[PDB]
């Protein structure tokens, strides 16, 4: 006889449908079909079934609607019993997977020769939710990556100034994003771009 | 089971409501698309898209309504509105037409995301209620006139019903 | 009604003559995006003349006539004659049913309540089997179920398309028993 799955937790990517997942838990040796209910304070959505291929994961066929309390729960059946795990409500706003901010480009001045200038291309997400950054640089030949203090980039802006690089170096630099607030997870690295300073 | 109400604070249910409006007030994100994919892409005829009176209440009347009767003619509205939506959906052209015809499936995609906007505010403004607890024949050149002239009351209608909301900030 | 004709099916390429009654002055006209000189008639009212009409797309090349006060206009629908079904095979899989597989071939570039109507009927029986609205993307090529007869094996059967525009049959005879 099977036990009750728990670690649930579900993530939204942009502009996708909602997956979720558990745990598989004890083996028993007997075949058993997983299936989470999902549901609105009035509307009961459809099911899922969990594949033979990955019995812990599914990709749920309704679209996603933001800032609308959703309560998921996972019920376990076999062929001697049936368990529902916990039931939790979760916004799906919070759990946004932005994408990395693109067309990222490094211009210098001719009038002082320790500063960079970054541009780049916010994704469709601003205009929903407000997101910070994380801009890291390092020196051409050295691997260690360094990273600017979030407290200059911890709003919305698609411009950014580096400064103390005094003699005529070569650097690259990466931005990745996520929401403000820190609710959600963290978006991957944008294309390495290059910059010279000035001499 | 299930729960009556989504949620049981009063201050992120009020966000949600004002996140929600604002997010739908965006003619560029419904109106735009039904006149890109009819064709109406003319500076003249895309003058001609302003919304007849009486289509919707008008914003004198939404700031004189109270916090009941607002909610209760809300939901009325969004249900005519869905109705004709689907109305309008059932007559809006198919996918691969689209493809051979040139235009963009992005309309179709925002009208098909639109609707149930429309039904989790539904959802939001009865979990908001729950929370307090205190034309024969017409041508075919016509109707879309009527469809735009109908998207664009409906946008002025988001507009008002937004400001209402972002209105009264925070109260027991 | 102001603009004649109304929702009229033309063929692609031919030449068609609209024309506006109407008491006030009319300023121009324009066929989506091109503009047409107008032709005087007798009164206000005005005609244009339309040659070598292009392929006209799901909504219709909508012709508008603009005044200084309102808008009018129609729509105009030109499309093809239907092509004439493609590669039709029967077979069975039960010996209770038979499908009759077949490519539509051409697009007739008409869709809405115009769509080519596919009626396949037998010939030794007389029976006939009609499509209904739905309908299938050519990626899964066409197919129709048909009830086997009771002690019968030859079938010899046609199959007709039609438009409004047009139509197109085709016809092929079968030995049911080779066709498992
Ligand atoms: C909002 O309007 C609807 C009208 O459609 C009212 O009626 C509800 O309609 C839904 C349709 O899915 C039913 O599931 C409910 O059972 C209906 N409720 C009742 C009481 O008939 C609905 O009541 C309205 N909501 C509020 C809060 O007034
Ligand atoms: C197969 O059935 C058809 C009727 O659907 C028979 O009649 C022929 O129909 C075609 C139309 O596609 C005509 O061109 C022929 O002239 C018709 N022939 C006759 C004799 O009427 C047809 O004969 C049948 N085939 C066989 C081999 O019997
Ligand atoms: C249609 O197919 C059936 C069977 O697939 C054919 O019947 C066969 O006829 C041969 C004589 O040539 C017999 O030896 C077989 O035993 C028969 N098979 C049966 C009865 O199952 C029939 O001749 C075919 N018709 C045509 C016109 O070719
Ligand atoms: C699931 O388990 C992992 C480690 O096994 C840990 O992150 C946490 O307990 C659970 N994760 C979540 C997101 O609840
Ligand atoms: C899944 O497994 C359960 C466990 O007995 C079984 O009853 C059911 O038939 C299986 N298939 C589906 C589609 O539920
Ligand atoms: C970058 O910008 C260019 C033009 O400014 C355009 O192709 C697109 O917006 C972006 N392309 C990529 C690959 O990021
Ligand atoms: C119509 O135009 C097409 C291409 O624009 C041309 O090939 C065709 O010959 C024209 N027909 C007539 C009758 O002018």
């Amino acid at each position: 006889p099977p036990e009750k799955p728990k670690n649930l937790s579900c993530i939204v990517n942009e502009g996708k449908k909602m997956r979720c997942e558990w745990d598989g838990g004890r083996e028993t040796h007997l075949e058993t079909n997983f299936t989470l209910k999902s549901e609105w304070a009035t509307h009961k959505f459809a099911d899922c079934k969990a594949k033979r291929d990955t019995p812990t994961s599914c990709t749920v066929d309704y679209s996603t609607v933001y800032f609308v309390n959703i309560e998921v729960w996972v019920e376990a059946e076999n062929a001697l019993g049936k368990v529902t795990s916990d039931h939790i409500n979760f916004d799906p706003v919070y759990k946004v997977k932005p994408n990395p901010p693109h067309n990222l480009s490094v211009i210098n001045s001719e009038e002082l020769s320790s500063i960079l200038k970054l541009t780049w291309t916010n994704p469709s997400i601003k205009s929903v939710i407000i997101l910070k950054y994380n801009i890291q640089y390092r020196t051409k030949d050295a691997s260690t990556w360094s990273q600017i203090p979030p407290e200059d980039t911890a709003s919305t802006r698609s411009s950014f100034t580096v400064q103390d690089l005094k003699p005529f170096t070569e650097y690259v630099f990466r931005i990745r994003c996520m929401k403000e607030d820190g609710k959600g997870y963290w978006s991957d690295w944008s294309e390495e771009a290059s910059g010279i300073t000035y001499e | 089971a299930a729960i009556g109400s989504c949620s049981k604070e009063y201050r992120v249910l009020l966000g949600q409501l004002q996140k929600q409006t604002d997010l739908m007030q965006d003619t560029s994100r419904l109106l735009d698309p039904y006149i890109r994919i009819q064709g109406l892409d003319v500076p003249k005829l895309r003058e001609h898209c302003r919304e007849r009176p009486g289509a919707f209440p008008s914003e004198e009347t939404l700031r004189g309504l109270g916090r009941r009767g607002f909610l209760q003619t809300l939901n009325a509205t969004l249900g005519c509105v869905l109705h004709r939506l689907a109305d309008l959906e059932q007559r809006l052209p198919k996918a691969q037409d689209l493809e051979r015809s040139g235009l963009n499936i992005e309309d179709l995609e925002k009208l098909q995301m639109a609707r149930p906007n429309i039904l989790g505010l539904r959802n939001n403004i009865y979990c908001m209620a729950q929370l307090l607890d205190n034309t024969p024949a017409s041508d075919a050149f016509q109707r879309k006139l009527e469809g735009c002239r109908f998207l664009h009351g409906y946008h002025r209608f988001m507009h008002s019903v937004g400001r209402v909301f972002s209105k009264w900030g925070e109260s027991p | 009604t102001k603009v004649f004709p109304q929702d009229k099916v033309i063929l692609v390429g031919s030449d068609i003559t609209f024309c506006c009654v109407s008491q006030e002055k009319v300023l121009s006209a324009l066929i989506g995006h091109t503009n047409c000189p107008l032709i005087h008639l007798d009164g206000e009212n005005v005609a244009i003349k339309i040659r070598n009409i292009s392929v006209s797309a799901s909504s219709g090349t909508n012709v508008v006539f603009t005044t200084e006060d309102n808008i009018f206009g129609t729509v105009i629908f030109a499309g093809y004659p239907p092509d004439t079904p493609q590669q039709l095979n029967c077979e069975t899989h039960d010996l209770k049913e038979i499908i009759c597989s077949w490519n539509p071939g051409r697009v007739t570039a008409l869709v809405g309540p115009r769509a080519t109507s596919y009626t396949l009927v037998e010939s030794f029986s007389g029976k006939y089997v009609r499509l209904k609205r739905a309908e299938a993307p050519t990626n899964e090529s066409y197919q129709l179920l048909f009830q086997m007869l009771p002690n019968q094996e030859i079938y010899n059967f046609t199959l007709n398309a039609h438009n409004p525009l047009g139509r197109s049959q085709s016809t092929i005879l079968v030995n049911i028993t080779e066709k498992v």
